[PDB]
Parts: structure tokens; C-alpha cells; sequence
RNA sequence: UGUUGUAUGAAAGGAGAGAAGGUUAGCACUCCCCUUGACAAGGAUGGAAGAGGCCGGCCU
RNA sequence: UCGGCCUCCGAAAUAUCCUUUUCUAGCAUGUGUCAUAUCCUUAACUCAUUGUCCCUUUUUUUU
RNA sequence: AUGCCUUAAACUUAUGAGUAAGGAAAAUAACGAUUCGGGGUGACGCCCGAAGAAUUUUUGAGC
């Protein structure tokens, strides 16, 4: 279910050897973690262009612009400030209460 | 997926991708009759249902 | 687990003369009594029960004898209560046993009967 | 037993009641709990084969199937020699195993 | 006035049937065969090899 | 006014190869620590149970 | 360590419920407030409490 430590280390060596077509082969590693627990593991977290520094003043401005264009919409918005989705999301909502006092 | 190779020749490259071109129409073709067939009844055989499938 | 097989072990040669090597190790289970861990801590007594009955209890009050006065309760209490065991199960033997403490001041503390010569 | 540290035995003076187990106690020694090398017969005390309880395993206390015995190296050591062992206190595991088939079943 | 002119199957005794986690599906490239009337289809996907350079060995 | 379709065989599934005999086939020659998850491990650790709780209402089976 | 077909598979990579007890790392919290009394300890740890103008030079005894 969730990642242990150790499961996430096994799974950067994995994707380093194998590449990222082979989930299936990456699973077998694992214990009780399927396929596409996986690949969604890798890209939202584990993979190193994923970005987990403070955001810095141009990243938060595309992001209140952005969301006021296509509200809601994190996947479409998510590569044009290149975070995660999920970050984007949480640090919308930051500012959002942060604006709120 | 977008396919580029950096180093690669211009010779190599217009090659490569003058007979991807060429084995995409084979393909296509392929699966534009052959989904005729299986919709008129002419195939009876589960794989070939299977590779249509997969090439739609 | 070697405690273990050292007390299984220290049963079944009982009466054989095979005393240089339980105590021999012995030399080697004797360290491990201030483990704490109550798994570890329960085999060594156990190993430990196993040889008062083969190599007798007078070599098992002669590893206790120095630290049942100890200054720490950390060593005291772990080597009274490997006393306690002996004690226990050969209480009739250890009289032969016991050093000798000397008397003080106002107490007499000689066993002077076994001190008598025929 | 020698698994569970919070079970107690009697250890009142034994009489002439012999212990008994039942068929998922068969073979076992009542104190070190060992499957081989069977010594002596356990004797309970008076208060333990009382009325309904007569003849009722010593170690966990369902109908008992044969009589209970001490193994040779509780002989050796002279275990069979602290009392009564039949177990007084019924303990933790016992206990949690209860509320927790009946909590699912 | 003899002898290695070879093969098939069986029995006995051994080995054990592709897939960079497991269980497997196949179609071919070369050259070695077997069943077959075969320009068909099978015989474990029929079986067996498969990067470059130098003199089985060495280097990337 | 009439109107009468078919019938079955093998292969793709229980391999293949080696050694010695046996049967047969075919040939060819010769002038440290607080507070949190996790990982590893230990104990022949267990796989539900039926064993008067009868206690309680001004409450009591009628010649 | 060989090319292709539906990444060849539109196949799976399982591992119940609990009892008691240990080991190792990750993570995480602090650094010098001095001495005295008391708690504690084999001993420390640790804990509880308390508190540049003055005789040899440049801020004059000189008038
Ligand atoms: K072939
Ligand atoms: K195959
Ligand atoms: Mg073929
Ligand atoms: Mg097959
Ligand atoms: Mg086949
Ligand atoms: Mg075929
Ligand atoms: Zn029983
Ligand atoms: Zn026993
Ligand atoms: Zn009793």
C-alpha cells in the first residue's frame, strides 16, 4: 500500500537499470506493489525531474494565473509551470489561505 | 513518441524515415481492410480479431 | 540458541565424565548474564540450570561468589538470583561448600564443627 | 507454559489425583512442554480435581484423553517436585484469540 | 581364403524441453535433418549458431 | 398442383538427446536522547467458545 | 549478445487472524550557566531548586 523506504530505493535502482517500459518486470522486485503502483510511485514522486525546492516568485505567479484561466484543470496547467500536479495543487491552496489573512 | 537521434547523419536520417513512412502505410492498409472483413463476417479466426484490435 | 543446546546437552551427559568440556563452556555462556533481553535472558538460566546438574554446584557458587556483594545492583541482582537458583535445587549440597568468612567484632561467623580434626 | 509468562501454576501440595490431557495436550510435558523422553506421572492437588473438574487437563483444561507426565529432564533437575502444576490463570493469549474470532465470526 | 559398408526403433542406465522475475504463444533469416502426394502443414517456435578488431586466447 | 441441405480422416499435446546391448533396414570391396514510521528476528506461541450470570415485580398453580 | 507479430500474452508477480518479546537503521529534539544544597547512580549521566576617573603613568593636591 503505502512506500516503505526501502521499497522506494528498490524501485530508483530499478528504473536506473531497467528504464520505463518494464513496469511489469519492476513489480516482480517489489512486494505486493503491482504495475501501475509502480509507474504512478515513479512520476509522482521518485523521478529526479521532479523538482521539491521553494517555489520561487515567477513559478508562484504563473500558477495564480494559470489557475484562474482553467480552473481546476491541474494536468493541463501542471506542465506549464513544470510541478507536479499535486505540488501545484497543494501550493495553490497555500496561497490561497495565505491570502485569506 | 518523438522520435529524434541527435548525432545521426542526414543521409541515415531521411532513410530511416522514408521506410517507417513506407512500413506505416503497410500497416494502416492492413488494418483498414481488415476490419472491413471482420465487420462483413469474412474472418472467422480470433487473432486476427485480436491484431485488429490492438492496431486500432 | 547455543545456551539452548549447551543445556540440553549438559543434561544428557550427566554422570559420564564429560565435565571439561561443559565447563569449559561454561567460560563462554558465563558473560552473556547481563543480557537483558528476556528471550536471551531466560536461555542462559536455563543453561545455566542445566549445568549445576553436571558439573556440580560447587563450580557454579564459585562464579557467583564475587559478585553477590558487588557495588553495582545492576551485577547484584542478576548474580543473586543465579544464586537463588542454585540454592533451590542443591541447597543440601552446598553446605560442604560455603567459603569461610572470619568473625567480627561481635559476631562469630566460623563454622568451628567443620574446623574440628579427629 | 514455558511460552506464555504470565500463566501460573498451582503449586499447592500434590496428592494422589493424577493429571490428565487432552488429545491437544497428548505427549507433552506439563513444564518444560517437551514432546520426547517421558519420566514420571503427575500428581495434582485436591483442589484441583474437585467435583466437575475431575479429570480435566492440567496444561489447558479440556476433556482429558491420557495421563500427564514429567520428561526426564524435568526429572533431573527435580521440576516435578514444586507442587501442583496445573495451570491456575487462563492468561492473555487465550483470552485475546476469544474476542477476536468472536469480534469477526 | 574373416573382419570398421552403415542406419532406424525398442529395452536398460543417464541428461532434461526458447523468452535478462514465473508461466507460456508463435512466424522467419543460414544448414542439418524427419513425417508428407506436396509450391500445404507439422516434427519443443523442428534442432543448432549469430557485435567489432588482433594473434582457443586478448581488448572496447 | 408438385418443391425434401449434411454423414470423414491425420497433424498443431504427453518432448528431445547421450551410452551399452537387442531386433530389423540399407549397402560395398579385393591380379547518548526525546518523540515517530519502517525493516529484521525471537518463543515446536495460538486458531474461537457453550463453562448454575437467574441475581430482578407486595407476586405466591386454585378446594 | 537475432529480426518480427496484438510492449508477443486483451497472462500474474501470491502471501489470513492474533499473543508475548527483542535488534538495527531512517527520521527527529538539544550543545559549554558558572558554583552551592538536595534526589539519584558503582561512577558519571541525569533530575529538582537558589544567586578601561580609587595608591606605579591618561581624568590632577594643585594654587
Ligand atoms: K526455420
Ligand atoms: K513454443
Ligand atoms: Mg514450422
Ligand atoms: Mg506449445
Ligand atoms: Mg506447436
Ligand atoms: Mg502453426
Ligand atoms: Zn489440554
Ligand atoms: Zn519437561
Ligand atoms: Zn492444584
Amino acid at each position: 500500500g503505502v512506500w516503505r523506504n526501502t521499497e522506494d530505493e528498490i524501485l530508483k535502482a530499478a528504473v536506473m537499470k531497467y528504464g520505463k517500459n518494464q513496469w511489469s518486470r519492476i513489480a516482480s522486485l517489489l512486494h505486493r506493489k503491482s504495475a501501475k503502483q509502480c509507474k504512478a510511485r515513479w512520476y509522482e514522486w521518485l523521478d529526479p525531474s521532479i523538482k521539491k525546492t521553494e517555489w520561487s516568485r515567477e513559478e508562484e505567479e504563473k500558477l495564480l494565473h494559470l489557475a484562474k484561466l482553467m480552473p481546476t484543470q491541474w494536468r493541463t496547467i501542471a506542465p506549464i509551470i513544470g510541478r507536479t500536479a499535486a505540488q501545484c495543487l497543494e501550493h495553490y491552496e497555500f496561497l490561497l489561505d495565505k491570502a485569506a489573512q | 513518441i518523438p522520435w529524434k537521434v541527435p548525432g545521426l547523419p542526414t543521409p541515415i536520417e531521411n532513410m530511416i524515415l522514408r521506410y517507417v513512412k513506407a512500413k506505416a502505410d503497410w500497416w494502416t492498409n492492413t488494418a483498414h481492410y481488415n476490419r472491413e472483413r471482420i465487420r462483413r463476417g469474412a474472418t472467422v479466426d480470433k487473432t486476427v480479431c485480436k491484431k485488429n484490435l490492438g492496431r486500432l | 540458541t547455543a545456551s539452548a543446546v549447551v543445556q540440553h546437552m549438559s543434561l544428557g551427559v550427566y554422570g559420564f565424565g564429560c565435565e571439561d568440556s561443559l565447563n569449559h563452556l561454561l567460560n563462554y555462556v558465563w558473560p552473556n548474564v547481563f543480557e537483558t533481553s528476556p528471550h536471551v535472558i531466560q536461555a542462559v538460566m536455563g543453561a545455566l540450570e542445566g549445568l549445576r546438574v553436571a558439573i556440580g554446584p560447587c563450580r557454579m557458587l564459585q562464579y557467583c561468589l564475587q559478585g553477590l556483594f558487588h557495588p553495582a545492583r545492576k551485577v547484584r541482582d542478576v548474580y543473586w538470583k543465579i544464586y537463588n537458583s542454585i540454592y533451590i535445587g542443591s541447597q543440601d549440597a552446598l553446605i560442604a561448600h560455603y567459603p569461610r568468612i572470619y568473625n567480627d567484632d561481635k559476631n562469630t561467623y566460623i563454622r568451628y564443627e567443620l574446623d574440628y580434626i579427629l | 507454559a514455558k511460552h506464555h509468562p504470565d500463566l501460573i501454576f498451582c503449586r499447592k501440595q500434590a496428592g494422589v489425583a493424577i493429571g490428565r490431557l487432552c488429545e491437544k495436550c497428548d505427549g507433552k510435558c506439563v513444564i518444560c512442554d517437551s514432546y520426547v523422553r517421558p519420566c514420571t506421572l503427575v500428581r495434582i492437588c485436591d483442589e484441583c480435581n474437585y467435583g466437575s473438574y475431575q479429570g480435566r487437563c492440567v496444561i489447558c483444561g479440556g476433556p482429558g484423553v491420557s495421563d500427564a507426565y514429567y520428561c526426564k529432564e524435568c526429572t533431573i533437575q527435580e521440576k516435578d517436585r514444586d507442587g501442583c502444576p496445573k495451570i491456575v490463570n487462563l492468561g492473555s493469549s487465550k483470552t485475546d484469540l476469544f474476542y477476536e474470532r468472536k469480534k469477526y465470526g
